[PDB]
RNA sequence: GCGCAAGACGGACCAGAGCGAAAGCAUUUGCCAAGAAUGUUUUCAUUAAUCAAGAACGAAAGUCGGAGGUUCGAAGACGAUCAGAUACCGUCGUAGUUCCGACCAUAAACGAUGCCGACCGGCGAUGCGGCGGCGUUAUUCCCAUGACCCGCCGGGCAGCUUCCGGGAAACCAAAGUCUUUGGGUUCCGGGGGGAGUAUGGUUGCAAAGCUGAAACUUAAAGGAAUUGACGGAAGGGCACCACC
RNA sequence: GGUACUGCCUGAUAGGGUGCUUGCGAGUGCCCCGGGAGGUCUCGUAGACCAUG
């Protein structure tokens, strides 16, 4: 009857500041009817990005979850929103013959942003190792867990949005995490796996438009 | 594209009623691309295929 | 009759692959995946019960999508595949593999890879029964 | 099969725990 | 006449095991006896590959691989043939078949 | 095997066996001299020395318990007693 | 695709690994009390082994009250298959599955192997504590401590191996130390059916549980292993009276 | 003084990760500069998985 895709229009989704690549891409929002404003169906979109998308030179398997808020006439601003694995790579790090330790923290940043972080390790096998299995005691692994909570906790509750996430594209804290450990067990690989998000601030133009530029 | 194909080995005889002859693929372009194929009636090494559709593979009947 | 982009550059749209032992989605989004942009299944191309999954329908199916958005500007694909999930199966079903393949063929740039079938921490009971499915 | 007649053997028990009542 | 010194089954020392869902069936089996096969794939297959990889927008992308956890109740296995069974003499030996060439 | 002494064992084997097993039961622990080295005050302790003991005028903790054997504090000098 | 809610369930990691008297027991964090092994030149000085009566716990289902109802789901209702299916397959779906509070005391509750103790061949592995030992690592030197690495000791779960010896044999380092018959003790079987039925007693709200016959009937019923023949089992193999 | 080498990342020419050369397995090479010529590096190769009688 009648063609619906005349009636839409192209946008363009543009990352932060914060990494190298400005434009992720284009977004198809039906036009203003004037019943319904076509800025604010645009409004609530998450955006699914590969980290070796936004910034040349880092891993595929870091994906990060990318809200738009406000929309600048074909220009739509995006702040950040959550991070994770892609799935593979989270496959490919669980084997059998290892402990895997988990922990996970929830912290309120220095501009009020709330975050759940996860953080995900592993015994790692040592070089002339002849035993088949590594395994950590669980009070070795509560000791783990522990320091994890508290490193991760120490980064975040410091700083702001801005510096975390910048913590987060290079993965400074695993590194970390994986240095100050190696007294209790030599940890292996060890990531944020997941970011999630609980509480933002509420909104304010300006400091999205600083976060841009 | 039509293109020529050459036996470098025979391998065995795909089929139900063991038909098919599983011949192994050389590109007479001098190229040194390798693909298995499926050749019906009698096959010696050395002869020429003429591949139609030249990037197929062999499956296993 | 699309977006406005030089040659070089590729307008990506996002393919999830869904294929089930029953019959196949090859389904085409934004990159927010909020606007759909096309729509066919397995079981639309074809007629019959038996054929809905099988690697034709998936074949039609996949030629005819990309055909489609081929023409509304969106040379590039970014895909997620899909399994049924849940208490099932994890294991993609036969047409996803042969789809892939069939849009491949029909001209389109593919994006990166994933691989996304839900998959529970822990489910709740499975459909069958203590002794199970018999047949 | 034992299951089934140590079912079967209930049913008759019970039928005659009815058919024979401390009122009789 | 007991068949296997070990049951058929890896319990020992405990008393009970945590019951799971048959893949293939959705009999119910306990993890010990449960036939589990791990499946480390690509998620696209053979010609595939050769197919899509010109078709990329990136140079030297490598496939994503599918893995896969498998638990099969006795029976489908020896269905499907992941197991099939052998000597008396031949059981014993619990060394896994030789993929590795 | 089908000789043996049992009369006449090995010191090292009898090193070797449990302390209960031997031919006559050996405790394996012995009493040792300890000595800090800031002051000259010699003091007696247990090879596995269970709670803490304390140099009286210098409040030095000598050793800290473990399962197996007290492990001294650094530094201390010590000397297995005959 | 975005959010919201509810109730279930803790995947992968997870193993012939651990813990418990046995049922059974896997998200984080704290609180509460236990417990084995180990270490000990501590203390008591025979307090100990096994157990009729009698007591504690006891999967699932089941039953009463309460809360709760996502999934699955007996009953039921359809749709199919079928000669017939009130069945296997499929859609719907009650009780129940879940939590709290009272009952029930039964499982192929199985290692189909009572418990305490002594002796009797090796060999690698593992878990936990201890002891000792070059050398690596947590960056460069000193001690701690942790991770590997090489051994020894005591408990554990197991494994492999063997003309130790058993055994009807399968198999078993216990099922060994048995006509060369006696370490202590509890429970318990006496051809197969009839029957775990009848009856009485007893426990329970109920379903049932525990105790438990006889009349009669019958030459076998049974256990291991051995050749066969068969299988709608898995493998190979041949034939133009099989096909291509 | 004699005499070796030397991919990238981290934290030493050590330690810890991780690579490319031909799909794979070997070899070989991969710090910096200058200059010089010689070029489809060599040897092997299964890599095969979508009822009634
Ligand atoms: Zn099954």
């Amino acid at each position: 009857v009648v063609d619906p895709f005349s009636k839409k229009d192209w946008y363009d989704v543009k990352a932060p500041a914060m990494f190298n690549i400005r434009n992720i891409g284009k977004t198809l929002v039906t036009r203003t009817q004037g019943t319904k404003i076509a800025s604010d169906g645009l409004k609530g979109r998450v955006f699914e990005v590969s980290l070796a998308d936004l910034q040349n030179d880092e891993v595929a398997f870091r994906k990060f979850k990318l809200i738009t808020e406000d929309v600048q006439g074909k220009n739509c601003l995006t702040n950040f929103h959550g991070m994770d694995l892609t799935r593979d790579k989270m496959c490919s790090m669980v084997k059998k013959w290892q402990t895997m330790i988990e922990a996970h923290v929830d912290v309120k940043t220095t501009d009020g942003y709330l975050l759940r972080l996860f953080c995900v390790g592993f015994t790692k096998k040592r070089n002339n190792q002849i035993r088949k299995t590594s395994y950590a005691q669980h009070q070795q692994v509560r000791q783990i867990r522990k320091k994890m909570m508290e490193i991760m906790t120490r980064e975040v509750q410091t700083n702001d949005l801005k510096e975390v996430v910048n913590k987060l594209i290079p993965d400074s804290i695993g590194k970390d995490i994986e240095k100050a450990c190696q007294s209790i067990y030599p940890l292996h690989d060890v990531f944020v796996r997941k970011v999630k998000m609980l509480k933002k601030p509420k909104f304010e133009l300006g400091k999205l438009m600083e976060l841009h530029g | 594209p039509i293109k020529l194909a050459r036996v470098t080995k025979v391998l065995g005889r795909t089929g139900s009623q063991g038909q098919c002859t599983q011949v192994r693929v050389e590109f007479m372009d001098d190229t040194s691309r390798s693909i298995i194929r499926n050749v019906k009636g009698p096959v010696r090494e050395g002869d020429v295929l003429t591949l139609l559709e030249s990037e197929r593979e062999a499956r296993r009947l | 009759l699309g977006p406005q982009v030089a040659e070089g550059e590729n307008v990506f749209g996002v393919c999830h692959i869904f294929a089930s032992f029953n019959d196949t989605f090859v389904h085409v989004t934004d990159l927010s995946g909020k606007e759909t942009i096309c729509r066919v299944t397995g079981g639309m191309k074809v007629k019959a019960d038996r054929d809905e999954s099988s690697p034709y329908a998936a074949m039609l199916a996949a030629q005819d999508v990309a055909q489609r958005c081929k023409e509304l500007g969106i040379t590039a694909l970014h895909i997620k595949l899909r399994a049924t999930g849940g208490n099932r199966t994890k294991t993609p079903g036969p047409g996803a593999q042969s789809a892939l393949r069939a849009l491949a063929r029909s001209g389109m740039k593919i994006g990166r890879i994933e691989d996304v079938t839900p998959i529970p921490s822990d489910s709740t009971r499975r459909k069958g029964g203590r002794r199970g499915r018999r047949l | 099969r034992a299951k089934w007649r140590k079912k079967r053997m209930r049913r008759l028990k019970r039928k005659r725990r009815k058919m024979r009542q401390r009122s009789k | 006449t007991k068949k296997r010194r070990n049951n058929g089954r890896a319990k020992k020392g405990r008393g009970h095991v945590q019951p799971i869902r048959c893949t293939n069936c959705a009999r119910c089996v306990p993890k010990d006896k449960a036939i589990k096969k791990f499946v480390i794939r690509n998620i696209v297959e053979a010609a595939a590959v050769r197919d899509i990889s010109e078709a990329s927008v990136f140079d030297a992308y490598v496939l994503p691989k599918l893995y896969v956890k498998l638990h099969y109740c006795v029976s489908c296995a020896i269905h499907s043939k992941v197991v099939r069974n052998r000597s008396r003499e031949a059981r014993k030996d619990r060394t896994p078949p030789p993929r590795f060439r | 095997p089908l000789a043996k002494d049992l009369l006449h064992p090995s010191p090292e084997e009898e090193k070797r066996k449990h302390k209960k097993k031997r031919l006559v039961q050996s405790p394996n622990s012995y009493f040792m001299d300890v000595k800090c080295p800031g002051c000259y005050k010699i003091t007696t302790v247990f090879s596995h020395a269970q709670t803490v003991v304390l140099c009286v005028g210098c409040s030095t903790v000598l050793c800290q318990p473990t399962g197996g054997k007290a492990r001294l504090t650094e530094g201390c000098s010590f000397r297995r007693k005959q």
